[PDB]
């Protein structure tokens, strides 16, 4: 929100050059200034008979804004041999990737094409120059001897680069090995003493490479983007890279160990052709020390009102834990085809607040489509997900959209006040833009009258020249101003007061200040920025009673606060800013004395009382909870008397009840502060004498640690008196359930058979289910539908297996699904195949389960053949069967050991009719 | 009677409270009667019934042409949908139903344009196409009288990575390497203008070549785009199915992958295929985004089929899901089975009908009842499917305002996806009453001026107030008992405002304006859900969040779209439950997952399809005798004699009658999504 937007500093390029493509910083350690680097992969250049051989500009600040070409390379094509160029330096887009660390500067050209040394071939292998404070060599790790496209030879490296910590430079090209991609890695050390002009395919010994895969893995793009952090703990950078085309063009974005390139993390996409990992980011975003990542997937289409697709882009936010697993939340954008999420550039701590910032671009959003950048805060608990600011491209389109943010670089602070600043490209008008960010001021407002409670027979003063007395009261005002980096000494306040505020349009005030006879004051303070609070007094008094009639509504005082900025102003004309997430105004009530009579003081005597239809509370559910609230003051007046409702970890708040008839309706708030939680409610300011008062209130809790048994409410009445400023603490209490109800249950297919049974006959030894007769199937469900859930549990089936000496149905083979393991007493298909129990010989199944929660099932699938043989033999003795089978199942344990258990048990019954 | 309590203080005012609420402009009311209530309330006080302001919304339709029995005929008198613009007058916060009438009419002109892959994989398939014209001809001439066909071809972006560049040969003969001849490579050409003369087709096909490229994917959807946006060079009839038939097989290059190739400049969607035929922005201007395609697509009224190879129908199958109305088919590999995969994507895409809205006010929303096939009725639903050629459904529509909008007329279109026919919606609101026209600023009707007389009490201006603006600002007697409190022991504003002479003016507000005449009433105090407050779908007025048309609950958390609750097979919650706030509740036991399509433990499938079976075979059955089984007996009926065993999933069922014979049966469906049944003629 303090990124300058009135006065930043634009730079512009060559036209049509793409000026502003690529951004960076450049801070020479050897030298005070600094200066912005900016590629121009279009530029012509002064190389023989190059064209379009593309630029990198040195532009400088605290002067005029003049860009300077860098000559990483003065020379044209050279040679292999008599009329054979070597490389084709033509339209190679030098300047489409700029990255730099301390003096050194890296620049690629991801289009250069080179003629491999053993064919007459043009293949982009890309090339990159590296330039190490006076020395400049050519880093092209993709011009090796492995030359078809099923090699390196396509490889265009230098589409991304990156920097890490240990000065090792991370490269991705994206067409390695069919397009699979692949990311290089090598010490600036050895690229600069390796370097020679003779040799065209050097090798490095320290060299990191991923390596070719199958052939499933073909058109990823594995390097479209890199960034680099530590996500195993070891202090050394490892490689984040973006696969926009991987997994069926989901997109993927790898990990990898920046030590050996070992695979560590992949993340995949939620929809196809989204291009997730179209740019990645690693930054701790909530002050942890673990670094966290950030993936853009400008395309990804979201559901608005009505369900219709809509293209605006999103954002894939990963908080890294120590436990080696990442928290995950989406970011979408606001505008359709704007592409937001096309960079993430982190800030640094921008404000100085403690966590550091991102910026996310939309580079075709906003009026027309000049583009628009977004400012994202982070918490201590991640990244807040409304945008702080935004910044809005102001050149028009030329022939070609602006793409105002379609680049950007941050965390320097290039004009040394403490913050970091923020460059922004908009190659589409090339141009760039310097945003810089103002110092953060907080201020500490006070404000007190002592005299709260009025008594408009105390006179005790005098108005000035005039024999009437009058009662008066102070008022004390004060201002602490504190900040940040390079800020003034002395900060200008003005102060404006104002008496009786809550009187709108001509209503008399109540109030007037005593020196004078108005009810507003003004005043002009100077602050030193400091801990010592600054304060300042005056008199109010009440008008006489004969001018006025209200006696019952409260005098607001109120103060408001202002900064001048334009004094406040830097050498370079950089105004401060106050904090944006403090108030500007600050109030406070005086109440007129309402007859309490007794001392002329009021004595209050305020007590409560809590209750509840909720007996008790399941685990978690629909929860209706609710809590039914008595307040009541038998002693005088009480001022500002509120209700605050204390919850525990798991609770929250839905209103007061609205429908009920004898339930008072109340305005309740609720707020989160000071790392607690309260809901509260205005009983009445005053309650009178006596006053009765019954409200009820809605709360939603579930619990999910398993650590207690019970859930918790405090209660407590606050008000303004002098003495009697709280009332008796009450507590409520209700006591956790556990409701895991669940239902075993099966059906068989068929539900019937009928004999005999079309193309069977006798045979001395089966060997084929057509040979035994029609196959059936028995499916049981072990099913939890409880607010409940249970750890384990057993279930029990029954099956018979001979009557009259006969088989009737026949084991074939087992299928489940779910968290148990089964056995039976006798074997599965005895013979090798390729009307209860109660009254003929079973067979029994066992099986255990482990945890269903609430909507989880396990199902137990058993198909059988009816051995038909033995129902001819039912048929000769000329009975009926309705042959039977059941199961059953008992909860063993819960997962709330804490809690007390109760047995759940039943049974189920299923059968199979057999008939002519 | 809720209008008394609330508004009373004009005519504007009272007419803004609710429907119901009427106004009475008439002078001679007796002094302290309730102006503002409910009419038939109202009249009871004598209240002149001309001087009554009771404004009525109403829908009312201008252009209502009957729909058409045949295609065949003028391109003016084919009417496909109707009414084709109708009128409607809304009050403030008034909602009106409407209807409307879609026919998928037969004989319908049609629009072939085949857009085709020409890398050296299709080489094989070229040939096969050698003689499509007449063929395809002849299969269309039985569901269409007035075909038309079109030619293109596409192989990708001819630059780098994509292209071959070396040996200088390889850029006039790609193949050189192959001792063979091919075509230079090529971006997107058109070939042939959709004509009638379907002899043109095969003379066209038969002097085409193919090309070659270096990578795998290819440049379809940059053909597309050029395919749909230049109308004038394809040819496309308005009044005429579109058929895109996208032949490839091979993965897709798409957006953000031209910068590879060093392109960054974002697809414009404009037409750019110059005077040679060929797409000249091919290297200039990146792929278009499925987006983009959708939008295009969507405005052109183009149905676009993927007729794809097996190797990669899988891919098209997914990304035919991002881009509503889009059919996939799968090509053999020498592209022999074509005609048949047009012929059948033509009949799915006449299957199905479904609305469409354009330009939507803000401050509107709709609510959809589709009656599809045999009156059945689905609500919340806006599209049929499973429909035949000539087949008639209708939809119900409701509208509602979100107030009063600023704007006095404005209009929106619903249209059906595919169809040129479109109902156009002429919106107006009427918020002010007539009696406003002869108001009277200042007049001597108000005291001291100071106001303006209209419909009835003076609007009093600064520095009086009350009836007549007799008591001015400075006078606030507090001898008046003038009823300023809801109930006696309670302030008389409720601590909001301040009692003036009996009337109560209320003070500041944190964000929002307060009203009512003991200031109980507001507009920011509503009800709130995990945190939100009212959820923004509806208004929030005296502490209640009131939503929209498709919108529902005291909380208005709770949608009404239907999406969410499609089964993959195409019916509402897999037949077992409603949609409920976008999430099926199953009905019947067992039934679980997102669209109650997992029930594991359902009875026999062959269960519900004896059901169906007595409707289709015997004079029996409770559906039968409701006549309601034509209702449920969606399936394909055919009758045997002996049961077709040569099935691999055929289920084999059998079932006793009420007589004493047995039943014989089979059921399956396929990839295509038609489900069949074979019964056996005569029962055992």
């Amino acid at each position: 929100f303090n990124l300058d937007v009135d006065s930043p500093a634009e730079y512009s390029g060559p036209e049509g050059s793409y000026f502003g493509f690529a951004v960076d910083f450049f801070v020479p350690s050897a030298s005070s200034r600094m200066f912005l680097l900016v590629g121009a992969p279009k530029a012509n250049t002064t190389q023989p008979g190059i064209v379009e051989g593309g630029q990198v500009l040195k532009c400088d600040w605290s002067s005029t804004r003049r860009c300077q070409p860098i000559e990483f390379d003065a020379t044209g094509n050279r040679d292999y041999a008599k009329d054979d160029p070597l490389e084709f330096k033509s339209h190679q887009w030098f300047g489409a990737s700029v990255r730099s660390k301390q003096d050194k500067i890296l620049a690629c050209a991801p289009l250069y094409h080179w003629r491999t040394e053993m064919k007459q071939e043009r293949e982009p292998v890309g090339t990159c120059f590296l330039q190490d404070g006076t020395k400049t060599v050519e880093y092209a790790p993709c011009r090796s001897q492995d030359i078809d496209a099923d090699g390196q030879g396509f490889c265009q490296g230098g589409f991304s680069i990156d920097f890490t910590k240990a000065d090792r430079v991370l490269l991705g090209g994206p067409g390695s090995f069919y397009w699979q991609g692949q990311l290089i890695s090598d010490q600036v050390a050895e690229i600069v003493s390796k370097y020679d002009p003779n040799v065209y395919s050097i090798k490095y010994n320290n060299q990191l490479a991923t390596r070719t895969a199958q052939a499933i893995f073909d058109d990823s793009y594995l390097g479209y983007s890199v960034a680099v952090g530590d996500f195993n703990g070891d202090g050394i950078d490892d490689f984040v890279s973006g696969v926009p085309r991987a997994a069926r063009t989901l997109g993927m974005v790898y990990i990898y160990d920046g030590k050996n390139m070992s695979s560590l993390y992949n993340f995949t996409g939620e929809q196809m052709a989204a291009y997730f990992g179209f740019s990645v980011a690693a930054t701790d975003i909530n002050g942890d020390d673990y670094a966290d990542v950030f993936i853009g997937a400008p395309l990804f289409m979201d559901r608005g009102s009505d369900g219709k697709l809509q293209e605006v882009g999103q954002v894939s936010v990963s908080l890294q834990r120590a436990s080696g697993d990442f928290q995950t939340t989406k970011l979408n954008g606001f505008e359709v085809f704007a592409r937001f999420g096309s960079a993430i550039a982190p800030l640094g701590d921008l404000d100085q607040d403690g966590f550091n910032d991102i910026a996310i671009a939309a580079p075709y959003g906003g009026e027309d489509k000049k583009g628009i950048v977004y400012i994202f805060n982070g918490r201590s608990t991640g990244l807040n997900a409304v945008p702080s600011q935004i910044l809005e491209g102001q050149w028009a389109a030329r022939s070609m959209p602006p793409s105002f943010g379609y680049s950007m670089k941050g965390a320097t602070d290039i004009d040394k006040n403490g913050y970091p600043d923020l460059i922004v490209g908009a190659f589409g008008v090339d141009r760039a833009i310097l945003y810089r960010a103002r110092p953060v001021i907080t201020v500490n407002a006070g404000l007190e009258v002592y005299p709260s409670i009025l008594n408009q027979d105390n006179k005790t003063c005098s108005l000035p020249g005039t024999a009437l007395k009058v009662s008066c009261f102070n008022v004390r005002f004060c201002l602490k101003a504190d900040g940040k980096g390079v800020l003034p000494r002395k900060l200008n306040f003005q102060v404006e007061l104002l008496l009786d505020k809550l009187k709108q349009k001509g209503a008399i005030r109540r109030a007037l200040f005593l020196y004078s006879r108005s009810p507003s004051h003004s005043k002009n303070m100077t602050i030193s920025r400091g801990g010592l609070m600054q304060c300042e007094e005056l008199i109010a008094y009440l008008r006489d009673e004969s001018e006025f009639r209200d006696k019952l509504t409260p005098i607001t005082i109120f103060m408001e606060y202002r900064l001048d900025y334009r004094t406040a102003a830097d050498t370079t004309g950089l105004q401060p800013i106050l904090n944006q997430f403090t108030p500007a105004n600050i109030s406070r009530q005086a109440h007129i004395l309402l007859d309490c009579g007794e001392d002329n003081v009021c004595k209050p005597k305020l007590e409560v009382s809590v209750d509840s239809d909720q007996k008790k509370i399941y685990i978690g559910d629909d929860n209706p909870l609710t809590l039914i609230v008595k307040a009541q003051n038998q002693g005088e007046g009480a001022y500002e008397a509120e209700l605050i409702v204390s919850i525990p970890l798991q609770a929250d708040f839905i209103g007061v009840v609205r429908n009920n008839e004898a339930l008072a309706r109340l305005s309740c708030a609720f707020k989160t502060e000071n790392q607690t939680r309260q809901v509260v409610c205005d009983l009445g300011n005053p309650m009178k004498a006596g006053t009765q008062l019954l409200a009820g209130l809605r709360f939603s809790v579930h619990q999910q640690s398993e650590m207690d048994t019970s859930v918790k409410f405090d209660l407590q009445i606050q008000s303004s008196n002098l003495f009697d400023k709280v009332s008796p603490v009450v507590s409520h209490k209700v006591d956790l359930a556990v409701l895991a109800a669940v239902e075993i249950r099966g059906v068989s297919s068929p539900d019937h058979v009928f004999l005999p049974i079309p193309n069977w006959e006798h045979k001395e030894n089966p060997e084929t289910e057509e040979d035994v007769g029609p196959v059936v199937q028995h499916i049981y469900e072990l099913r939890n539908n409880g607010p409940s859930s249970f750890s384990k549990a057993m279930l029990h089936l029954q099956w018979p297996y001979k009557y009259n000496n006969n088989t009737l149905l026949y084991i074939l083979h087992y299928d489940i699904d779910g968290p148990m393991n089964c056995t039976s007493d006798m074997e599965i298909n005895p013979l090798r195949i390729k009307l209860g129990c109660g009254v003929a010989q079973c067979l029994k199944i066992v099986c255990q389960v482990g945890r269903l929660d609430r909507g989880k099932s396990a199902i137990l699938y058993v198909k059988s053949l009816l051995w038909t043989e033995t129902f001819m033999n039912k048929e000769n003795q000329n009975h009926s069967y309705s042959l039977k089978s059941s199961a059953s199942f008992n909860v063993i344990e819960f997962p709330y050991k804490n809690l007390p258990i109760e047995d759940i048990t039943n049974s189920t019954l299923v059968t199979t009719n057999v008939t002519w | 009677n809720i209008c008394t309590t609330r508004g009373v203080s004009s005519c504007q005012q009272c007419l803004a409270v609710s429907p119901m609420c009427a106004w009475c402009s008439d002078e001679a009311l007796p002094l302290g009667s309730p102006r503002c209530d409910l009419k038939e309330n109202l009249l009871k006080d004598n209240c002149a019934p001309e001087s009554i302001e009771f404004p009525v919304s109403e829908a009312r339709v201008l252009e209502d042409r009957p729909l058409s029995d045949k295609g065949s005929g003028d391109s003016s008198q084919v009417t496909q949908v109707s009414p084709q613009r109708i009128a409607l007058r809304l009050r403030p916060d008034d909602s009106k139903n409407f209807s409307i009438q879609v026919r998928q009419v037969e004989d319908y002109p049609v629009d072939i344009y085949y857009l085709m892959d020409l890398s050296y994989s299709m080489k094989d398939d070229l040939w096969s196409i050698q003689n499509l014209g007449t063929k395809l001809a002849t299969q269309m001439r039985k569901l269409t009288s007035n075909l038309r066909i079109g030619f293109g071809a596409f192989v990708d972006k001819p630059v780098s990575p994509y292209m071959y560049i070396s040996p200088p040969e390889a850029l006039e003969n790609p193949c050189y390497d192959m001792k063979t001849t091919c075509l230079p490579m090529f971006g997107y050409k058109h070939v042939l203008t959709l004509t009638d003369q379907v002899t043109r087709f095969n003379e066209e096909v038969k002097k085409q070549s193919v090309s070659r490229n270096r990578d795998a994917p290819e440049g379809g959807f940059d053909a597309i785009m050029q395919a749909t946006v230049c109308d004038e060079k394809i040819g496309w009839r308005n009044d005429a199915s579109h058929l895109l038939v996208f032949t490839t097989d091979a993965k897709t290059h798409i957006a953000l992958d031209g910068r590879l190739a060093g392109i960054v400049q974002p697809n414009d969607g404009q037409c750019h295929v110059g005077s040679d035929n060929h797409y000249s922005a091919s290297t200039t201007m990146d792929y278009p985004s499925l987006g983009l395609m959708t939008e295009k697509l969507s405005q052109k009224n183009i149905n676009l089929i993927f007729a794809v190879t097996e190797n990669v129908v899988n891919l098209y199958q997914n990304y035919s899901e991002l881009i509503p109305g889009t059919t996939v088919g799968v090509l053999s590999m020498d592209s022999s089975n074509v005609l048949q995969l047009i012929v059948d994507a033509y009949g799915k895409i006449r299957s199905k009908v479904e609305l469409e809205v354009r330009d939507l006010p803000e401050e509107l929303s709709l609510s959809f009842n589709a009656t599809c096939l045999n009156n059945e009725v689905i609500p919340g639903l806006k599209s049929c499917m499973g429909l035949k050629i000539g087949d008639t459904v209708s939809f119900s529509i409701e509208a509602k305002v979100r107030g009063c909008p600023q704007e006095k007329e404005k209009s929106f279109t619903i249209k059906p996806v595919g169809f040129k026919d479109s109902l156009i919606v002429q919106v107006t609101f009427d918020c002010d009453c007539a009696c406003q026209a002869q108001a009277e600023p200042n007049s001597h009707r108000c005291n001291n001026g100071n106001g303006t007389f209209e419909c009835g009490v003076c609007r009093c201006g600064p520095g009086w107030l009350g009836s007549q603006c007799e008591c001015s600002e400075e006078d606030y007697r507090p001898s008046q008992q003038d009823e300023c409190s809801p109930r006696e022991g309670q302030p008389v504003c409720s601590q909001r405002g301040e009692c003036l002479c009996g009337q109560c003016v209320c003070h500041s507000s944190d964000f929002g304006k307060i009203t009512g005449k003991y200031c109980e009433c507001d507009d920011f105090s509503c009800v709130r859900y995990k945190g939100e407050m009212c959820s923004g779908h509806g208004q929030c007025s005296c502490g209640d969040c009131l939503c929209d048309s498709d919108w529902t609950g005291y909380y208005c958390n709770c949608t009404t779209r239907t999406d969410t609750c499609m089964s993959s097979n195409g019916l509402l919650c897999s037949g077992r439950g409603k949609c409920e706030c976008g999430s099926c509740v199953c009905i019947q036991p067992g039934s679980y997952g997102d669209t109650c399509e997992k029930c594991p433990t359902c009875p026999d499938a062959c269960t519900f399809k004896k059901e169906c079976v007595e409707c289709k075979k015997f004079d029996r059955g409770a559906l039968h005798d409701e006549n309601t089984c034509n209702r449920y007996c969606r399936d394909e009926i055919e009758s045997v004699k002996e049961l077709k065993d040569t099935g691999k999933d055929a289920v084999n069922c059998t079932y006793k009658n009420e007589d004493d014979c047995v039943v014989r049966f089979q059921y399956y469906e396929d990839s295509s999504g038609k489900s069949i049944l074979y019964v056996v003629e005569e029962p055992e």
